[PDB]
């Protein structure tokens, strides 16, 4: 017996290590501790898939039991990348097949997934794939689903939510109900099917005794009792549809609600069907008014009913008069996102717009957010000043004023925007985007200058001049990923300002001072940093994508994809 | 009752539900070798003491706030000693020891950087610049 | 002029309104 090292004991240690960034040091600590953590590690995700190889991959992590790729760039989300730009999937699945034989959890996100990839994946997995998430991916058949349902019998969670498929049948959702028990959680939130019986999602329900949530496209609610009936366990549901005639005044209200169903939100809800909700609104804790129909009086008025709420998202609908009822009935809200709505007829009523009015007002009731996605109708200094004067905790603020309004109160936010970051220092996570005269160098340099925390940042038309880029850029000491769109900022600005951020590896940008040459961008040309130049569909500016692989460049560009290799 | 014989001969009197806190001794009142007293030429005398004091305490549980905080405190010693301690932990089958034994180092790495760690453990850095270089571009631009 | 950019989701849900 010899003194006892660490070596002598790290093996069991690592496996108490949950954090991804203390992995991430844990491997760099010695050749050992580094082969330890890299036989052991469990979960990985890829923010972007043309980072590295799918080799690389496979042989740093053997041992993968989840994993998450991320294709198209967030602006795909808005309709604003080509349809062909990339992310397939299947030189994933094919390593996967051959070399992460430990896998049981998939994430694929705005991805390309074919029929014939995922085939590949359920034959190639089988029964030990317990999770599925198609999340916003496209590219595939009712076909693809019938396979894996039909080869991986013991599925637990089953994701499609806003992805664009081909459905040629129904026989996918038969064969779940037919054989399958295991299912915790189903979900096709965002989804056009037209051929799936509600029958079978009731004799789903009756079969998994583990049911806990499922997300529906527009199912009519009413075709849906038997399943609410059986679904006993089931604590969140969003989707359905409420569909009103005049000949059944009280159509909705014989509805057979689960007892445990606190989180949800049922689609084009009406002040009508409303009620169905109250008899446990003490209950709800999460709530989906995002594809409602009902106005700002109506918002008060359930909002008014349920002081647990602590996640609500909906349309702009819900205006100033309704954020203030959620300041003081609602103080355990921690996520809060607001959507626009309608802005073509007017507003959707003449309250339905949000400004410093409902901003000031929750920034005092809900001092416990840590999530806050508005989009505004009209700002002030003052408002931003008593965000980061009171909610704290405030991890990932998102900002957007709309272009409606003509004249906004006090315009140039720099000294607001200045307090804001300088109250919530846990902001990980940032968007603010502008009409022109928003933000001046002086502003836009403060941000660079107090936001030591923020990974990623969205801008809008923010600054005035190559000088406020340039001074914002010796700043942002952990900025990870920057997006911005509506800038006046020159091709060698960006370039030059890549250069001195210390942890940029993603950037993209929509509208910029140009040139012909298109060699002034070339002056951020590292190794292993890629550029790419787009266009744009679903009059559209050119986009700059650029990103850190390890990898080289991508075969897949489309033709309207141009990469940038020097001089030309 | 029972008699476990430490590594350098050393009987231990301890009682019936102590000494069943570990698999180990569990699975070996089977196959009784319980006669000659259960030996375990593995265990320093002055560990196997730290480690019925530990059961002797969790056993009474029959009579939670105030577990968290005598746990806290029985932590607090030396490195060379908590690694003594996982490895008895696992060397019986002591699963809430384990859970408490290994969750301190690991807490002990949780915030550090990479020459943090290797400084508060004394370990000799041997990545060859291309490897460290290539693991932490891994790191930064591909996964997590 | 840059338009502000519906999310794909809303954009969908606002044409099933009317
Ligand atoms: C190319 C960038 C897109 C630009 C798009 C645009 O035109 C405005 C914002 C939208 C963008 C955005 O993500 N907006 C938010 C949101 O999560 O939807 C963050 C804001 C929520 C309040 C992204």
């Amino acid at each position: 017996s010899c003194v006892a090292t660490v070596d002598d004991v790290i093996e069991q240690v690592m496996t108490y290590i949950t954090d991804p960034k203390d992995r991430d040091s844990a491997s760099l600590v010695c050749r050992r501790w580094f082969k330890i953590d890299s036989e052991t590690r469990e979960h990985v995700t890829m923010a972007l898939c043309y980072t590295a190889t799918p080799d690389r991959l496979s042989r740093r992590f053997p041992n993968l039991r989840s994993l998450k790729l991320k294709g198209k760039p967030r602006a795909a989300m808005f309709n604003l990348i080509p349809e062909n730009w990339g992310g397939y999937v299947t030189p994933w699945v094919t390593e996967i097949s051959n070399n992460l034989r430990q896998l049981k959890s998939v994430h694929f996100r705005r991805m390309i997934v074919s029929d014939l990839d995922l085939d590949r994946l359920a034959k190639a997995r089988a029964d030990d794939l317990e999770t599925l998430k198609l999340d916003k991916c496209s590219g595939f058949t009712t076909d693809g689903l019938l396979s894996i349902v039909t080869h991986c019998r013991k599925i637990k969670t089953l994701l499609m939510e806003e992805s664009s498929f081909s459905e040629k049948d129904g026989k996918w959702l038969h064969e779940l109900a037919q054989h399958n028990t295991s299912l915790e959680v189903l979900n096709f939130y965002m989804t056009e099917f037209a051929k799936i019986s509600p029958k079978d999602l009731e004799t789903i329900a009756r079969n998994c005794r583990s049911l806990v949530s499922v997300k529906v496209g527009d199912f009519e609610i009413l075709e849906l009792v038997g399943f609410f009936k059986a679904a006993a366990n089931l604590e969140e549901f969003c989707g359905g549809s409420l569909n009103e005639d005049i000949g059944m005044p009280e159509k909705y209200m014989n509805l057979v609600f689960p007892r445990k169903l606190c989180r949800l939100g049922l689609s084009y809800m009406g002040p009508n069907e409303m009620p169905i909700l109250f008899p446990f609104a003490a209950q709800i804790r999460k709530l989906d008014l995002l594809y409602a129909l009902l106005e700002t009086e109506d918002h008060c008025t359930l909002i008014q009913k349920c002081p647990n709420l602590e996640v609500l998202e909906t349309r702009n609908v819900i205006g100033d008069r309704g954020l203030e009822v959620l300041a003081q009935y609602c103080k355990q809200l921690k996520r809060l996102r607001i959507e626009r709505g309608a802005d073509e007829q007017g507003m959707e009523d003449e309250e339905g717009l949000v400004s410093q009015r409902g901003l000031i007002a929750l920034a005092q009731g809900c001092q416990e957010l840590e999530y806050m996605a508005v989009y505004v109708s009209d700002i002030t200094n003052e408002s931003l000043e008593s965000i980061g004067t009171y909610l704290k905790n405030l991890c990932d603020f998102r900002l957007v004023l709309l272009d409606r309004e003509e004249r906004i109160t006090d315009l140039p936010l720099d000294n607001g925007v200045r307090s804001l970051l300088i109250g919530c220092k846990k902001l990980r996570r940032f968007a603010f985007y502008l009409r022109q005269g928003g933000l001046t160098d002086l502003g836009l340099s403060y941000i660079g200058q107090y936001s030591p925390n923020v990974r990623w940042m969205l801008l809008g038309y923010v600054g005035e001049s190559d000088e406020g880029l340039m001074e914002f850029s010796r700043g942002c000491p952990n900025l990870q990923k920057l997006e911005m769109r509506g800038c006046c900022f020159s091709e060698r600005a960006i370039a030059a300002a890549v250069t001195k951020l210390p942890s940029l590896r993603y950037l993209w940008v929509q509208g910029y001072r140009a040139s012909m040459t298109g060699q002034d961008l070339m002056q951020m040309a590292r190794p292993y940093w890629n550029i790419e130049l787009i266009p744009s569909r679903r009059e559209h500016p050119a986009h700059i994508l650029a990103y850190y692989s390890l990898a080289g460049q991508r075969t897949d560009c489309p033709t309207t994809v141009r990469v940038l290799k020097e001089p030309i | 009752k029972i008699v476990l014989k430490s590594s350098d001969g050393e009987s231990f009197e301890v009682e019936e539900a102590v000494a069943l806190e570990s698999q180990t001794i569990a699975h070996m009142v089977e196959d009784d070798c319980v006669d000659n007293g259960v030996p375990l030429p593995n265990v320093t005398s002055k560990i196997l003491a730290k480690v019925i004091e530990y059961c002797k305490r969790h056993v009474e549980a029959a009579a939670d706030d105030d577990l968290k905080a005598w746990d806290a405190d029985f932590m607090k010693i030396d490195q060379a000693t908590l690694f003594e301690l996982i490895l008895a932990a696992n060397y019986l089958n002591i699963k809430n020891l384990l859970d408490l034994t290994c969750q301190t180092v690991a807490d002990m790495i949780k915030g550090k950087t990479p020459e943090e760690i290797r400084t508060t453990f004394n370990i000799k850095n041997d990545f060859t610049p291309e490897e460290e270089e290539e693991v932490r571009r891994e790191n930064q631009w591909a996964f997590e | 002029e840059l338009p502000i950019a519906r999310r794909a989701s809303l954009h969908r849900f606002l044409e099933k309104r009317k």
